[PDB]
RNA sequence: CCGCUGAAAGCAUCUAAGCGGGAAGCCCGCCCCAAGAUGAGGCCUCCCACGGCGUCAAGCCGGUAAGGACCCGGGAAGACC
RNA sequence: UCGAUGUCGGCUCGUCGCAUCCUGGGGCUGAAGAAGGUCCCAAGGGUUGGGCUGUUCGCCCAUUAAAGCGGCACGCGAGCU
């Protein structure tokens, strides 16, 4: 089920010579694959892909050459695709083809201790007025004495970012296998440099 | 009237029937169509 | 004064075939076999007694209608829902617990009633991958 | 019934003949006899947990074995301009009324037998699935939408 | 809320045996966390003596690997960690 | 409770109930159609921006599909005014 491992590497706008359609550009490379986590031992019928090669001997024990182009495993490190099922080796980018929608998965732009006003889009405070401490503060959170407590799905002040985040329905507009890239419109999540992976869709 | 607390028998056909419960009348005209909720 | 006290006794593992049993009614028998009520050796303070394996789960057949009356509610999960489930999807996604609430009620709440719980192992049966051994107390 | 073939098992009699075979469950109460085609079917405890069972399997073993000596023939009527029932294959389109003309597949053991524009019927080794399936199709259109749209099987127009 | 079949009550009735439609509602589907899920999972890979002190690979240490740290250069990771 | 339970409103954050203001279903209708009325299910999501008043509430203005009624110490001052 369509699935890849890549990089984002930057946004460009392209021109689908009506419309400046403002791509991505990721690098979903040949990605060899190294286990394909069969249903009757595991229950996934998943694939664990790959990414970049070059890893001079920093291979410890996952050395795990049991694939015949097992390529010796990235510190681009292994992730899945959770109902894939290949047919040939190292999956590239011809699976996919310019006009299909993907779910681009990855890792966002972490902000720290992004509290909130920044997380959650509180509305903060007065900027006058009046009092001046609690500008950016998320004022009250909760009730009095019944409940008594801060329900526990509050939203406040934590760690925002660097979660695993997924946009939905994003078009593959070009591929270009000659250096094997994928481009989709829109927003992929991540630096531009971060690893992202790029799966079938959910629209059906 | 459709929901009422109390439910009649205004006609002669309105039957009195009962389905899970509720006691309803069905009639042969749609305005006696009790529920009793 | 005297003294009375059991030692540790090899354990007794106890199949249950449950096809026809209602819930309740069959895990008051498994929470009094769970813990020692069966046995005259029983202080309550050793968690003696059996290891009951109760199998063979749904067709635990209940009583008049419970089909999508009794209500597991069980998990508060926490800011908005008492999250709330029917006995048909009990018995239809993991039926496998229906037993296991059944006697997380009737055993008691400290430490040895966690402790006797964890020797109940409900699956559904049979072919509970788990046994050869099995005073099958019927 | 003559030419029916009619078995007993406790979950279920079991009735046959010249269309088809028919599985009707019971209530296995009384332990209840055939003695041939129509039946006395047996109660001697006059609570109404049984009193009433008896009856309707009286009626349903009537129905299944009528099933399989044709009992099929409910009808659909058509009424108003021309709301046209035509089959194609074995599931039927009809165009009342809407952007998407109505094909409307069979369960299996079920026919829409299509006479004209203006009439269907539906008939199939049964009562209950025929029953359902005319109904289906009558709840295409609900008829009496101030009057002579809709499909009708033999009821009765008033304003 | 409308059914189909149908008794109790030879008729009917959506109902008591049954079975169907049907709501932004419910469960699953979608996205995220998630094995601290003591129920602590699974899969793939890597490493494996006893020499030593008894009612014995001894519960305690000393050398072990596979690895992990410490440190340092850092980082669209990050208050520190 | 007076050896203190800070008190109205607004801001901020909400969360819940259903006796629903929309939205989804449906029944009747003095329901031709479009509307609507009333009633049954239905909180999953909503539920605007303003003028005046310290105002909750109201009156309006311009919209809207709707501009819900409440509760939560007339929610909320170890958050603010
Ligand atoms: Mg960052
Ligand atoms: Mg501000
Ligand atoms: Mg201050
Ligand atoms: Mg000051
Ligand atoms: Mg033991
Ligand atoms: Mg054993
Ligand atoms: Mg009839
Ligand atoms: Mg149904
Ligand atoms: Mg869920
Ligand atoms: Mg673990
Ligand atoms: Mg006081
Ligand atoms: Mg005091
Ligand atoms: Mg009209
Ligand atoms: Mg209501
Ligand atoms: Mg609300
Ligand atoms: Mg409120
Ligand atoms: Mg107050
Ligand atoms: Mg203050
Ligand atoms: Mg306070
Ligand atoms: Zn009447």
């Amino acid at each position: 089920m369509k699935g890849i491992l890549g990089v984002k590497v930057g946004m460009t706008r392209i021109f689908r010579d009506d419309r400046a359609v403002p791509v991505t550009v990721i690098l979903a490379g040949p990605c060899p694959v190294v286990q394909r986590r069969t249903p009757e031992k595991d229950g996934y019928t998943a694939v664990q892909l790959g990414f970049l090669p070059q890893n001079p001997k920093r291979v410890n024990r996952p050395l795990k050459g049991h694939f015949a182009k097992a390529g010796v495993e990235p510190v681009r490190i292994l992730r899945e695709i959770r109902d894939f099922n290949p047919e040939g080796d190292t999956v590239t980018v011809e699976i996919f083809k310019p006009g299909e929608r993907v779910d681009v998965t990855g890792t966002s732009k972490g902000r720290g201790f992004a509290g909130v006003m920044k997380r959650w889009n509180f509305a903060g405070g007065p900027d006058s007025h009046g009092a001046h401490k609690i500008h950016r503060h998320p004022g009250s959170i909760g009730n009095r004495k019944t409940p008594g407590r801060v329900y526990k799905g509050k939203k406040m002040a934590g760690h925002y970012g660097a979660e695993r985040v997924t946009v939905m329905n994003l078009e593959v507009v070009d591929v270009i296998p000659e250096e094997n890239l994928l481009l989709v419109k829109g927003a992929v999540p991540g630096p531009n440099g971060g690893l992202v992976i790029v799966r079938e869709t959910k629209k059906a | 009237m459709k929901v009422r607390a109390s439910v009649k028998r205004i006609c002669d056909k309105c039957k009195v029937i009962r389905r899970h419960g509720r006691v309803y009348v069905i009639c042969e005209n749609p305005k006696h169509k009790q529920r009793q909720g | 004064m005297k003294t009375y006290v059991p030692k540790q006794v090899e354990p007794r593992w106890v199949l249950i075939d449950a096809e026809g049993k209602t819930l309740g009614r069959l895990a008051t028998k498994i929470a009094t076999l769970l813990r020692g009520k069966h046995r005259p050796d029983w202080t309550p303070n050793v968690a003696m007694g059996d290891f009951v394996v109760v199998v063979n789960a749904d067709k635990i057949r209940v009583t008049g209608k419970k089909l999508e009356q009794k209500i597991y509610t069980r998990y508060s999960g926490y800011p908005g829902g008492l999250k709330k489930i029917p006995l048909e999807k009990m018995l239809a996604t993991h039926p496998e617990r229906v037993l296991e609430h059944a006697v997380k009620g009737m055993l008691p709440k400290g430490p040895l009633g966690r402790r006797l719980f964890k020797r109940l192992k409900v699956y559904a049966g049979p072919d509970h991958p788990h046994q050869a051994q099995r005073p099958e107390k019927l | 019934p003559k030419g029916v073939s009619v078995e007993v098992a406790p979950g279920r009699v079991k009735v046959k003949g010249p269309k088809g075979e028919l599985e009707v469950p019971v209530s296995p109460e009384m332990r209840v006899v055939v003695e041939e085609g129509v039946v006395r079917v047996e109660r001697p405890s006059d609570e109404r947990r049984h009193k009433s069972l008896h009856g309707l399997t009286r009626t349903l073993i009537a129905n299944a074995v009528k099933g399989v000596s044709e009992g099929y023939s409910k009808e659909l009527l058509i009424k108003g301009i021309g709301y046209r029932a035509r089959l194609v294959g074995r599931a039927l389109e009809l165009t009342v009324g809407f952007s998407h003309p109505v094909v409307v597949e069979p369960p299996e053991g079920i026919t829409f037998e299509v006479p004209e524009p203006t009439r269907v019927r539906v008939s199939g080794i049964d009562k209950q699935k025929v029953g359902q399936v005319a109904a289906n199709i009558r709840a295409i259109r609900k008829p009496s939408a101030y009057h002579e749209k809709g499909i009708y099987y033999a009821g009765e127009p008033v304003r």
